[PDB]
């Protein structure tokens, strides 16, 4: 885009075309069809969540203390 | 009871509150590069408008893309959700207003439509049911235009086959670091702003193919980083939720290790007075 | 002197007094099982001219005697706050706790940092090591605090990768072989090791072990203007640069 | 006392003394009671303590080192020393650190003859003020750390702003510390001390700067401290 | 028994490992997640009512819960159970190669090789 005293290049991210597109499109109705696990990148979220999870697990520490709920 | 065991269940609750701890900690490391490439996704989108605004002036009105209103019938709804959990609130204040705006849809007769995004809004919507037409997820601390081409591409498409007559996003808007705010906002058919709308000067670019090609081009690029900048912000959203909500998990481990160390001393004091008793009265 | 393991003469003691059928306490252990550890540790001190030169009946006359303590206790568990182990803790000026999870990882001098404390300290630490032991003993302590948050989170900022790296190139150092006692020169690679981080540079830390051996020997090479400090044990403005020089010398040696 | 003077009483460590009552209690073969302490404790304790009065000849006045077994302030030798106690003054490590030299901690810290009426009221008020705005201070101490400390409301940043004066204030020189130090030091009435204090909180003496009241006696040795800069 | 025992010992073993991330459920992916399903249905299978002992055609249950997920399709656990009263009745359908195995205490193939096709031919009812 060339205007008055100024031109600005809004670049694409990632080759598009109505022909890649579909198939993006295709696979995103796909995928939800079919519920299906795919990894999230954190490992830190990972690796701790599951000490989480097992550190809270079995502890009977709500009966141990006498509190209301 | 049981000083022994007591003991090992505090020493566990001491260990999961030095996990939230770290978890805080880290939440608030990743909390400032969020903000960063949510600023990043301003330029792209906003200068966007400005010439669609423009060259909407005169070719909008021949044939919209997405310009004009009309008879709703349908809507549809592009939800972001956080690849991952705790974090309070974050997803179900965005959720259980998605529901109630969409209850006052349904009680018109009208049916909704959902393009779902991230691993913990497929989830929910999962059990609560719901129609969910596509979805896209695993970005974590990675999201990209192009992972959001496929969802957007979809509910784009139905809207122009008349399957939609509404489009909306719905993510966390990021006010400050301890306040997000579940927003629902429509995009496409596209607002109505003065700003961008009102002036206009005498000079009109000289378009290769027609103009009219070009303000659909720009009117389904604008609407992808729409969602984009949607996305971007959700999860800056986030990284505060979460650091938050961790320090009240290290805060609540706290307490039940104050409380804990009571019902420790009691059973510490019990057993050291009855092996003493025992002994001293079995002698006798 | 040195009592390897006071904590099973408690249980010895226990065994005898539970035999002459006195009444027990805490952990069956008899009432005056603190003052059995009590009157043998106050044994122990350094006591005073006056008192030696009565004593001696006017044998010797300048020097001051002293016995030096060094009671062990064995903890189950790691628990401390246990009876026994509380009781000579209570006595003791200070403790030395070795950890069991560093122990058998490796780190074998396994000195628990900011659990373990020198009560008189300072004092009877040498001139020249008080100067340079200063940060050590309690950076290193915030070391291990921050490599347990460094389980969770990778992609750290660069101010605090730097902080771990040193972290764990002083923890290295700072773990040697058992029978090798080591020089007040210790405080050479002790000092300037943390000084100027002259491992720092060649950190990787499988050099950081021999880089302390051979720098262990190119000082050997001029051992007077270190042996001064062996004998005086003293540290002074000029002393400090003469080090220096070694140091920056050693950067063209390995 | 009977000679007619106020005196104070220290204590090396009063535990020491009633954990001595239980070995001398076994040796005479007395019954282990709860926790094994002995069955006289109760009595103990109250015969020690109840000699320290103030008589209308004389006061003894006594302050004891304290020691609370395993951190329960539940065990006996503790919970009964504790009922004989009028006050107490707890020297934190962290307030140490920052460097406000009587290391006392003014919340932790407890007194019954202040939480009545018996001081005086302008003397409860003040002190209660003050275990206020030095309270509302740690709130904001990690809203700010986290958050932008401008963001915190007018009344409260000036609460922030006058907390964070009041604990430079209470710090003090000690005149056995001028071997140590350098510094004379000073006794400070309670008149200019509740003056001070309340004079500083309700609105007065913002104008001087935090350093000001660092380490000095009453308000006007601060007020002088402030020229000086 | 002895054989197809075996089974459900390190099947149950592997769901006393998965426990602690049955609270976290959802969060893992589908790998574990299924191990974990079939944990908790094992673990559904191991319960009787009071005073109804089971035929040593418990065995075709216990065991063949274990050789295929039979119990993996239609998991829900609320009818992982039903099923079982239904399994252990329709073999009372033809049950003379049942209290044959009743009776010898015993399996190899054959036996094993029926009892598959028990089950394939179980599905074509309830």
């Amino acid at each position: 885009e060339v205007q008055p005293g100024n031109v600005t290049v809004l670049a694409d991210t990632a080759i598009r075309g109505q022909d890649l597109d579909e198939a993006r499109a295709m696979e995103a109705k796909r995928k939800a069809e079919e519920h299906i696990s795919s990894s999230h990148g954190d490992v830190d979220y990972a690796q701790a969540s599951a000490e989480l999870a097992k550190a809270i697990a079995q502890l009977r520490v709500i009966e141990l203390t006498k509190k209301a709920m | 009871a049981g000083a022994k065991e007591i003991r090992s269940k505090i020493a566990s609750v001491q260990n999961t509150q030095k996990i939230t701890k770290a978890m805080e900690m880290v939440a608030a490391s990743k909390m400032r590069k969020s903000q960063d490439r949510m600023a990043a996704s301003r330029p792209y989108a906003e200068t966007m408008r400005k010439v669609i605004g423009h060259l909407a002036h005169g070719n909008l009105e021949y044939k919209h893309p997405y310009l004009e209103d009309r008879d709703v019938k349908r809507v549809g709804y592009l939800v972001v959700s956080t690849d991952r959990g705790l974090c309070g609130g974050l997803n179900i204040n965005l959720f259980k207003k998605l529901l109630a705006e969409m209850k006052t849809w349904t009680d018109k007769g009208v049916q909704c439509d959902l393009a779902m995004i991230g691993s913990k809004g497929v989830s929910f919507f999962n059990s609560v049911g719901g129609n969910v037409v596509a979805q896209v997820t695993g970005m974590g601390d990675n999201p990209s235009l192009s992972e959001l081409i496929g969802p957007v591409k979809v509910m784009l498409q139905a809207y122009d086959e008349g399957r939609l007559d509404k489009l909306y996003i719905v993510s966390n808007k990021f006010i400050n670091t301890m306040s997000q705010v579940p927003t629902i906002s429509q995009l496409l058919p596209l607002p109505a702003s003065d700003d961008d709308d009102l002036k206009h000067k005498s000079w009109d670019y000289l378009y290769e193919p027609d103009p009219k090609a070009l303000l659909d081009t720009l009117l389904r690029r604008y609407v992808e980083s729409q969602v984009y900048q949607g996305v971007v912000e959700n999860l800056a959203s986030e990284q505060a939720a979460r650091m938050v909500a961790m320090k009240a998990a290290t805060d609540n481990g706290g307490s039940l290790i104050k409380e804990l160390q009571l019902v420790y001393n009691k059973a510490r004091q019990a057993s050291i007075t009855q092996e003493l008793t025992e002994i001293v009265s079995g002698a006798a | 002197i040195i009592y390897d393991d006071l904590s099973k003469q408690a249980v010895a003691y226990r065994q005898i007094s539970l035999l002459l059928r006195r009444p027990p306490g805490r952990e069956a252990f008899p009432g005056d099982v603190f003052y059995l550890h009590s009157r043998l540790l106050e044994r122990a001190a350094r006591v005073n001219a006056e008192y030696v030169e009565a004593f001696t009946k006017g044998e010797v006359k300048g020097k001051t005697g002293s016995l030096t303590a060094l009671p062990i206790i064995e903890t189950q568990a790691g628990d401390v706050s246990a009876f026994v182990p509380t009781n000579v803790i209570s006595i003791t000026d200070g403790q030395i706790f070795l950890e069991t999870n560093l122990f058998n990882a490796g780190i074998r001098p396994a000195v628990n940092p900011g659990i373990s404390v020198s009560r008189v300290g300072g004092a009877a630490q040498t001139k020249i090591m008080k100067k340079l032991s200063g940060g050590i003993r309690t950076a290193l302590a915030q070391y291990r605090e921050l490599a347990a948050f460094s389980q969770f989170a990778s992609d750290l900022d660069d101010a605090t990768r730097k902080q771990l790296d040193h972290g764990q190139k002083v923890t290295e150092l700072l773990k040697q072989k058992q029978y090798a006692p080591m020089s007040v020169a210790q405080q050479s690679l002790v000092l300037f090791a943390a000084e100027r981080g002259y491992l720092a540079d060649v950190e990787l830390s499988k050099i950081g072990s021999f880089e302390a051996a051979l720098l262990a020997y190119v000082d050997r090479d001029h051992a007077p203007l270190m042996q001064e400090i062996n004998q005086t044990g003293g540290y002074n403005d000029e002393i400090e640069g003469k080090l220096k020089g070694i140091l920056d010398s050693f950067k063209a040696t390995q | 006392r009977d000679e007619g003077r106020d005196v104070l009483l220290f204590v090396d460590n009063i535990y020491r003394y009633t954990l001595a009552g239980t070995e001398v209690s076994a040796l005479l073969g007395r019954m282990p009671s709860a926790v094994g302490y002995q069955p006289t404790l109760a009595e103990e304790m109250g015969v020690l303590q109840e000699r320290i009065t103030s008589t209308k000849t004389g006061s003894i006045t006594s302050v004891q080192a304290v020691y609370v077994p395993a951190d329960d302030l539940t065990d006996p030798s503790p919970a009964t020393t504790f009922a004989h106690l009028d006050a107490t003054v707890v020297l934190s490590r962290q307030i140490a650190s920052l460097g406000i030299y009587p290391a006392v901690d003014p919340l932790d810290s407890t007194s019954r003859q202040l939480d009545p009426l018996v001081v005086g009221q302008e003397h409860y008020d003040t002190a209660r003020g003050v275990q206020s705005i030095l309270q509302r201070y740690q709130e904001l101490k990690d809203i700010i750390a986290i958050l932008g400390m401008d963001e915190l409301s007018e009344e409260d940043k000036l609460v922030v702003a006058r907390a964070r004066k009041i604990q430079r204030f209470l710090s003090q020189p000690f005149f056995v510390a001028e071997v140590f130090t350098g510094s004379p030091g000073k006794y400070v009435s309670l008149k200019d001390t509740i003056r001070g204090f309340k004079g500083i909180m309700e609105g007065e003496y913002d104008h001087l700067p935090e350093q000001a009241f660092y380490m000095v006696g009453s308000i006007e040795e601060a007020v002088e401290k402030a020229k000086k800069l």
